[PDB]
């Protein structure tokens, strides 16, 4: 395992996938935003029903 | 442009990621996008320009 920081980590995915890291970057409250409000969904959709 | 920066402690280099061969950076290693403000942990350094001593002839 080679560390590397989060934001790089997410560039070098963004990279992957055919858009430039400095769209990460230059979004990257909003994309950690959106992130993380995902991951709330996840909680409301195992909560609420089985 | 495709790399990793990178610090000795002194000074800052552009490699390739997945083995360490330090180059100078430069315009032509790097592409530009705005004004500093906007990124988390951006690093103030100077970037080399390879025209500059050539067209200073
Ligand atoms: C970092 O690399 C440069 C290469 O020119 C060298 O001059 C400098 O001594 C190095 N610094 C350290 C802390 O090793
Ligand atoms: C990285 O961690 C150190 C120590 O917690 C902190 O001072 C620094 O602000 C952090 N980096 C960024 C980009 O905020
Ligand atoms: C980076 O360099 C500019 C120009 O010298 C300066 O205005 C700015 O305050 C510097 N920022 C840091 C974090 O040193």
């Amino acid at each position: 395992a080679l560390q590397i920081p989060f934001a790089m980590q997410m560039a070098y995915r963004f990279n992957g996938i055919g858009v430039t890291q400095n769209v990460l970057y230059e979004n990257q409250k909003l994309i950690a935003n959106q992130f993380n409000s995902a991951i709330g969904k996840i909680q409301d959709s195992l909560s609420s029903t089985a | 442009r495709e790399g990793v920066f990178v610090s000795n402690g002194t000074h800052w280099f552009v490699t390739q990621r997945n083995f360490y061969e330090p180059q100078i950076i430069t315009t032509d290693n790097t592409f530009v996008s705005g004004n500093c403000d906007v990124v988390i942990g951006i690093v103030n350094n100077t970037v080399y320009d390879p025209l500059q001593p050539e067209l200073d002839s």
